[PDB]
């Protein structure tokens, strides 16, 4: 639902990551693919090697999607309804995989911004990614 | 499990610099803050009502250390996780009835603390190894539920 | 979600349930206890015996809640606010046990209403129980 | 995976009059309907776009019967679920890459269908035993990830 403070936390930490955000998409995808190899199956078409330019780009597309979210916290379903139709109807992802990448979204954050990744913030970011996951699985409901 | 020569050396590599007295408590404390419903099981731990309060709780802190050691114990026994964590299964499964899903949750927020302390040198490579270690500790614990 | 298709199926179904609703809540609860012994643990104060009147009586109150829910599908959140507080703040029920009781509520209805329990109605009911449950856990978030 | 001597008989009692031809395709058909992301794995099965389409699709039924047999094989060998589903774990985990969450789910919609089929004969006593079987099957099929 996101208390006002949850949004305060999300808006600040996203400020502090800044121009870095696109690159964290690529790292967080990376960690998902290495940590849970079941996930790579969704990207047959992708070169998945180490320095992959392809994942790089996509991770950036993903962070972009998240930067939009942080600017539209009071209305995600509306702001993120395209990616729902895409992810539910066309990709038919498995809702479990949002649980997984979202963990790898946190793990990247902690790796880079230890000063801002305080438990209260860890809690508000977990809440943020879960909200983004619910919107994108919404068409299953 | 799985855990290739490479991985095993990385996983041992990190443990050697983990802070024994602090990391475990930091992970239970965040699992407490982040999934408030886990607090059902700590009715003798005193005050949990605020994050800053949970993260000063002496008992949360001292009990987190206990949880690490059984990980240390697991990390020295990747081959007999089922055995090493056999008796703690009973406690968590026969006695407490912690739903097994929260084993997988605590493991994961440990991976966050390793990550928080190490930054750079917690490579995605390292993390993969440690998910393998977390995941097996969780099954070891959920075994009596199996 | 809760597309007028599903709303029609829930409403339509709760209707042929009739007076048997409270009766089901009891059988549903019964069913959760036997299948998932982990769950009886929220009721140390209940006799969970074979005829238990507490178990019988509690089920009526659960079955009443679900009928309030059917009566206000475009606002479950406000309708169930008192239970959101209760199941989150006081009972600290695990989000995982709504999934468990929800399955057993679905089994209950199958057992008793073989005609109405078509695939499409079976999905609609699943949406409805997941929705109710989403709202009861809504206070960890 | 325990199942009391009474529960084992509570299970074949019931499974003796299961309709091998219709139950399996029915549970598999409802799965695809209730958890639509599961059609990702059935790209070769033809048209699944509406509940009626799924229910009458003849492969869902045929494949459905084969899947029933696995459960039949599991009911006959309950003290060795691993071995029985060893190679079947490899197919889903190593080739199809199905998340083992979904093994839980199919089992549960299988319980539903049995409720639907046996009505009041599916007692809470009986259901609770079948939950044990389905957990062990769902879980033994998920070993190649352990
Ligand atoms: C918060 C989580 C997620 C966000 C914000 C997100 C966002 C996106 C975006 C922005 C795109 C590309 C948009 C476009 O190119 O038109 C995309 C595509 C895609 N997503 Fe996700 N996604 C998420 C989760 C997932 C998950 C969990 C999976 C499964 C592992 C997944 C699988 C895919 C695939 C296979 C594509 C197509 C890639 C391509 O062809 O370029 N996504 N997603
Ligand atoms: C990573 C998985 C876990 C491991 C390795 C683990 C390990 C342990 C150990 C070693 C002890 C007893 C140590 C001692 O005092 O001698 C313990 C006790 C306990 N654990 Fe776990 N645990 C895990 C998961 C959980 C979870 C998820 C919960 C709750 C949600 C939990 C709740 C408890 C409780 C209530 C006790 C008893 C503490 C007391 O003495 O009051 N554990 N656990
Ligand atoms: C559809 C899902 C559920 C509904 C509609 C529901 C509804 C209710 C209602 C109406 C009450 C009584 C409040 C009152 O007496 O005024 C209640 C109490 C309670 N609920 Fe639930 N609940 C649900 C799920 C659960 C679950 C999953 C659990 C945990 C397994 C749970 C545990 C309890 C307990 C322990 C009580 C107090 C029993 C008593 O002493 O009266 N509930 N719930
Ligand atoms: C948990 C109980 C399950 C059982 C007992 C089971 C059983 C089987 C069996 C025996 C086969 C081999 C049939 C053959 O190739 O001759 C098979 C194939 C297959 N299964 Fe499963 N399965 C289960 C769960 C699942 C789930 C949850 C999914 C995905 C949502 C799945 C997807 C598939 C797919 C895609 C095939 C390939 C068959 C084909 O394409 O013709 N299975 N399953």
């Amino acid at each position: 639902v996101l208390s006002p403070a949850d949004k305060t936390n999300i808006k600040s930490t996203w400020d502090k990551i800044g121009g870095h955000a696109g690159d964290y998409g690529g790292e967080a995808l990376d960690r998902t693919f290495q940590s849970f190899p079941t996930t790579k199956t969704y990207f047959p078409h992708f070169d998945l090697s180490p320095g992959s330019a392809q994942v790089k780009a996509h991770g950036k597309k993903v962070a972009d999607a998240l930067t939009t979210a942080v600017a539209h916290l009071d209305d995600l379903p509306g702001a993120l309804s395209a990616l729902s139709d895409l992810h539910a109807y066309k990709l038919r992802v498995d809702p479990v995989n949002f649980k997984l990448l979202s963990h790898c979204l946190l793990v990247t954050l902690a790796c880079h911004h230890p000063t801002e990744f305080t438990p209260a913030v860890h809690a508000s970011l977990d809440k943020f990614f879960a909200a983004v996951s619910t919107v994108l699985t919404s068409k299953y409901r | 499990v799985h855990l290739t020569a490479e991985e095993k050396s990385l996983v041992s590599g990190l443990w050697g610099k983990v802070n024994v007295d602090e990391v475990g408590g930091e992970a239970l404390g965040r699992l407490l803050i982040v999934y408030p419903w886990t607090q059902r099981f700590f009715d003798s731990f005193g005050d949990l009502s605020t994050p800053d309060a949970v993260m000063s709780n002496a008992k949360v802190k001292a009990h987190g250390k206990k949880v690490l050691n059984s990980f240390s114990d697991g990390l020295k026994n990747l081959d007999n996780l089922k055995g090493t964590f056999a008796k703690l299964s009973e406690l968590h499964c026969d006695k407490l009835h912690v739903d097994p899903e929260n084993f997988k949750l605590l493991g994961n927020v440990l991976v966050c603390v390793l990550a928080h302390h190490f930054g750079k040198e917690f490579t995605p490579q390292v993390q993969a190894a440690y998910q393998k270690v977390v995941a097996g500790v969780a099954n070891a614990l959920a075994h009596k539920y199996h």
